[PDB]
RNA sequence: UGUAGGAGACCGAUAGCAAACAAGUACCGUGAGGGAAAGAUGAAAUAGUACUCAGGAAUGAGCAAUUAAAUAGUACCUGAAAUCGUUAAGAUGGAACGGAUUAAGAGAGAAAACAAGUAAAGAGGGGAAUAUUCUCUUCUUUAUUAAAAGAAACAUCAGUGAUU
RNA sequence: UCUUAACCCACUCGUCUUGAAACACGGACCAAGGAGUCUAGCAAAUGUGCAAGUGUAUAUGAUUCUUUAAACAUUUUACGCA
RNA sequence: GAAAAAAUUUUUUUUUAGAAUCUUUUUAUGAGUAGAAAAUCGUGGGGUUUGUGUUGAAGCGAAAUACGUGAGUUUUCGUGGA
């Protein structure tokens, strides 16, 4: 038994629940990024904060 | 509700209602209007003060009108003339009832009073 | 076309809100579809099946005719009701109604 | 005792989610459906209202 | 489900392939599987069969 | 495949339009329960302690 | 022994008592096989603590079947009556216990109406 | 989840599905792939053959993007027509379609399978199999090598 | 005291209902096992053991394999238990009529093009409910992904088949018993 | 992490922060330190057990007495089991209880475990006719004809035995 | 139903154990709490969608802004695996 | 797709099936620890549906001509006060 794989791949050894983030912010965080830029959009006289490169 | 700021939770409301300051208990001990004095104002609720006069709604004793005796802001009571009720070895003291089982007909009316009546209209 | 009363049979053979089963022994599962004139659960009693279907139904003591100037107030009946409207199951029917009419 | 990972964000595709949608509008069209979801529908003129 | 004669008519248009130039669903529109009735009892039925 | 369109007054009957393709699709009762499911995992917060 | 009335067989009087729950307090009395642990009573050593298995069960004609040759129906509230009338000769009426007494009076006078046996309509006076 | 799983189905049996001798212990046998030579042998050798010592040289620092190529073979190339164009062709043998590889991010063309002889195409990419020059070549084709 | 082996049960193996929730395809079962009961005839049981079947195990069709078999009917009704999916490697020109279990839309697009006809089962058991006149045909399982993996050992000598390995990278499974020069090779 | 919010397919007082509370408290350790047990009367006590009798005093009782309710009386919600009291019933020759099977006692019950219809006079509901005339229907009551249902017994068969 | 009777049978349960009624072990009694789980990565199976492709990743967009912490959309041709 | 009985030819009474993992029917079969499977049953919460509540729910104690092979379900009487 065990065929379907050689190894273990997986490597938590080093302490990983002490080291461990969850993360499950995205869309809160986007919706953050779009109060600031309609902010920043707003403010600078409706002239464009875009710039070319 | 539709504003997002302020809670909708049942117990952080409760605990308002329960640690109220005076002022905040004060404006609890609202009591509706008598329908006259209501359709002429076109003020649907005041808050009681001491000497008012009030007819009771509900409770064994609906239906008697009369002086309010002692308001109790803290424990929300009010003691009204006609609804004595004697102790257990005899003694008389007022029956406390709650602001919502009554409705308001005379209300004294002093300077600051006149001045909230006048915010109303 | 997509929709099929042997497709809607097979989507509502476990599901639907009108059939109802016994909890105190499980024998017994009654459809309480109004659309009905028979009222056990099995596709053939049901009017969710029944081929454009037009009923003469029961509430609060009246006889009901129910379908898939202005005239107001400001058993014969049923019998009047089958053969005006129509379609074994002739038989059926009138065994509903003088139920019906011989005691509301 | 719990962490808080307990799979928050699953999948299913696009294409699925999509066919939902449409399955359950066509399905909302079909008027045995309307009534075998439990709402009051006798005196409607007809379903795809 | 109750829907406006505009609301009606802008699902058309959706599922139609009109305007929004080649965008809907990177060039795609509707599930449309070829499971399929007529009823089972007509096939049998049928006088051939 | 006309379906009638209704006045604000549901007695008076306006213009007759042709239904959207939509009310022909697949109807995957399955598939929906499963989305739906998965769908609602999405929704509700796991619990930490 | 069994207990036969006209076509109606039932096989099984006296309920089984989980084994041991006569000894100890802590058992509880109501059944449970020893089917999860070695237990050398489920070893069939005779006269030990009779136990139960499928061949006892009821006939398929009877398999629900009450005294009453009526099968039971509980009924919490009136319009429930509606489907269930056209077989009042296969089916018997039980009330539910949960139910206020205005009302209870209210199901059982038109089920009376109705012409169906209610088996507890002599009570909750 | 939980409705369904084995715990559900052992609840009350003891041993819970893990034998009554064996008594079910922390690690019989040691960590991961820590028996391999010593004794879990037999495993590695039936299903894992390639496993155990070094082969080649090291690269050290290797970097994938230098070797990276997407192939192409010659009988699919036909098919990166849409349905219309494809017909054109077929139909008119006064012009060649030309391919362009690089726009479907191929940079090798292989030479597998057949093609519907005597029709010319002109495919253009970087590199090219031995047997599909010979084939479009063949097919009176041509091969343009291009950057 | 009876001596039967198996305690003299017959126990049939494989699939023993239609196990899918797909309201159309217990409609179809239903339908097929009618046709197949009443007909008794052998097109019509393999149908509906096919329909039966795992949905995974059912296969697809190349359209290369379904005009490459076709080639010798002169009849045009194909019949595929499976999918039929479509080719992008040769022109593809010649029309059949097909019926399938499911279309790619590529290739039912192509097929109505071409002058073909992209047929349902219930239009087939309508129209041909014997069979007759007709091609039954079945995709290939040509050793799927599970059977690359299986099939008594990898490691084994004398033995061809896919074990584990992640050997997109360089130093992958080459060495000791998969060599001859280091200890033995398979 | 501190503070301020908003939350929840979380826990619901042996759970959940050690802590729903006068808890980082009591208490313990030479000390570094260790570290609890611990919520619920009622609608209202501005309803909190008045008064009387017998009591040294606790307390008890009341023909007395608050409350809708005190076997709701403030270590007050509901109040399980172990355990033990009173009464009653049975039992009881070095165990005890059990299964299988009948018995005799003690209790409970009428819904299958009998009585359709008819006449007399009380209570309801409907439908039709053109709010009230006609008429159809169900419950209580008096007596007045049916019947069906199960158990017996023998006869008669079919299946199975034993007998001479 | 409960209750003794009387006839026939009936050895402490759990336990590891070849073999437990044992002169093998745990169990004064009752109540409540009390033990195959969750994540990661892999596999086959089956369901389900699409197919030589597939998966919208991160992210942008909105008359999305009680629910809405998801649902919806993919620019008026990245990446995984095949 | 009509069978019987009650009445006094004509009235009344009982019954009158179509659920394709369903229903009718036949024949065979039934040991079981470790172990694997399936069908159930019960508990907490959620969406959904259509109900129960102070003419007394949950809970609890005593039970029930009660139902189910069984886990259990349902009910009666008593308590109980949301």
């Amino acid at each position: 038994v065990a065929h379907n794989n050689v190894l273990p791949n997986v490597h938590l050894h080093k302490w990983w629940q002490h080291r461990v983030r969850v993360n499950f912010s995205k869309n809160i965080k986007k919706k953050k990024r779009r109060l600031l830029r309609e902010k920043r959009r707003k403010a600078n006289g409706g002239t464009p904060i875009e710039k070319l490169h | 509700k539709f504003n997002k700021q302020k809670s909708s939770s049942r117990r952080k409301m409760r605990k308002a209602h329960f640690t109220a300051p005076a002022g905040l208990r004060r404006k609890i001990m609202s009591s509706k209007l008598s329908k006259e004095l209501r359709l002429k104002y076109k003020t649907r609720s005041l808050p009681v003060r001491k000497d008012d006069e009030v007819l009771i709604c509900r409770g064994h004793n609906h239906g008697r009108e009369g002086k309010v005796v002692k308001i109790n802001r803290k424990r929300y009571k009010i003691y009204v003339e006609r609804v004595t009720r004697e102790k257990v070895n005899g003694e008389s003291t007022f029956i406390g009832i709650h602001p919502s089982n009554v409705v308001l007909t005379k209300l004294k009316v002093d300077k600051n009073r006149k001045k909230i009546l006048d915010r109303k209209a | 076309s997509n929709v099929s009363n042997a497709l809607v049979w097979e989507l509502t053979r476990k599901s639907n809100c009108f059939i109802k089963k016994n909890k105190a022994g499980k024998k017994g599962v009654f459809l309480c579809d109004p659309l009905n004139v028979n009222y056990k659960n099995t596709p053939s009693s049901s009017g969710l099946v029944k081929s454009n279907s037009t009923n003469v139904t029961l509430k609060d003591g009246k006889v009901v005719f129910s379908v898939k100037v202005n005239q107001h107030f400001k058993m014969k009946n049923v019998e009047k009701l089958l053969q005006q409207h129509g379609s074994k199951n002739k038989e059926k029917l009138l065994k509903k109604y003088k139920r019906l009419s011989k005691l509301y | 005792p719990t962490k808080i990972w307990r799979r928050w964000g699953r999948k299913v595709n696009l294409k699925e989610k999509r066919y939902a949608v449409c399955s359950s509008i066509a399905a909302s069209g079909v008027t045995s459906l309307v009534l075998a979801r439990g709402h009051r529908i006798s005196h409607l003129k007809e379903v795809p209202l | 489900c109750i829907w406006s004669e505009s609301a009606f008519k802008k699902l058309d248009v959706i599922y139609g392939k009109i305007h929004e130039k080649k965008v809907t669903k990177k060039n795609y529109i509707l599930p449309k599987s070829i499971v399929h009735n007529p009823d089972i009892y007509r096939i049998i039925h049928s006088d051939k069969v | 495949p006309v379906a009638n369109v209704y006045s604000t007054n549901g007695k008076n009957v306006v213009g007759e339009v042709e239904i959207p393709v939509v009310f022909q699709t697949p109807i995957r009762n399955d598939l929906i329960q499963s989305v739906y499911t998965n769908m609602s995992k999405n929704r509700r917060h796991p619990y930490a302690v | 022994a069994v207990k036969k009335v006209g076509k109606i067989i039932k096989k099984r009087t006296k309920k089984f008592t989980r084994f041991q729950s006569n000894r100890f307090m802590r058992v509880k009395p109501a059944w449970r096989k020893p089917r999860g642990i070695d237990c050398r009573v489920r070893r069939r050593y005779k006269g030990t603590n009779l136990m139960p298995s499928i061949g006892y069960g009821s006939n398929k004609k009877t398999k629900f079947l009450l005294p009453n040759n009526k099968y039971k129906y509980v009924v919490k509230n009136v319009k429930e009556m509606e489907p269930l009338i056209m077989n009042h000769t296969k089916y018997c009426v039980q009330i539910a216990h949960n139910v206020s007494s205005k009302k209870r009076k209210q199901i059982i006078e038109r089920a009376k109406q109705m012409n169906v046996s209610v088996i507890n309509a002599k009570a909750r006076l | 989840a939980t409705r369904f799983k084995k715990n559900r189905k052992k609840r009350g049996h003891v041993s819970a599905g893990h034998g009554r001798v064996g008594k079910h212990r922390k690690h019989p046998g040691g960590r991961g792939k820590a028996g391999g030579l010593h004794h879990m042998r037999i495993n590695f050798d039936k299903y894992h053959p390639g496993y155990f010592g070094k082969v080649g040289m090291r690269h050290l620092n290797l970097l994938k993007n230098r070797t990276y190529c997407p192939t192409i073979n010659v009988d699919k190339l036909w098919g990166l027509l849409p349905e219309e164009k494809k017909k054109e062709f077929s139909e008119n043998k006064d012009i060649a379609p030309v391919i362009d590889v690089t726009r479907k991010g191929y940079f090798k063309v292989l030479g597998n399978g057949k093609l519907k002889h005597n029709q010319p195409i002109v495919v253009k990419a970087r590199y090219f199999s031995s047997v599909a020059e010979k084939k479009i070549k063949a097919v009176g084709g041509q091969c343009i090598l291009v950057a | 005291g009876i001596a039967l082996k198996n305690v003299g049960r017959i126990k049939k193996h494989g699939r023993k209902h239609l196990v899918s929730k797909n309201p159309y395809l217990r409609l179809l079962v239903k339908l097929y096992n009618f046709l197949a009961r009443r007909t008794n005839a052998n097109f019509n049981k393999i149908i509906a053991k096919r329909l039966i079947m795992p949905k995974r195990y059912r296969p697809p069709l190349s359209l290369s394999k379904l005009q490459y078999h076709m080639a010798n009917h002169p009849n045009d009704i194909a019949v595929v238990v499976g999918s039929i999916t479509d080719d992008k490697r040769l022109f593809s020109l010649k029309q059949l009529k097909v019926c399938a279990l499911r279309f790619t839309e590529t290739a039912r697009k192509r097929i109505e093009d071409a002058g073909g006809e992209c047929l349902t089962f219930d239009q087939l058991a309508l129209k041909y409910p014997t069979g007759k006149k007709c091609v039954l045909l079945r995709g290939p399982t040509k050793a799927r992904t599970a059977e690359k993996h299986f099939g008594k050992a990898p490691g084994k000598p004398k033995s061809k088949a896919r074990p584990y390995v992640r050997s997109k990278g360089r130093k992958f499974e080459k060495a000791r018993g998969r060599r001859k020069s280091r200890a033995y090779k398979k």
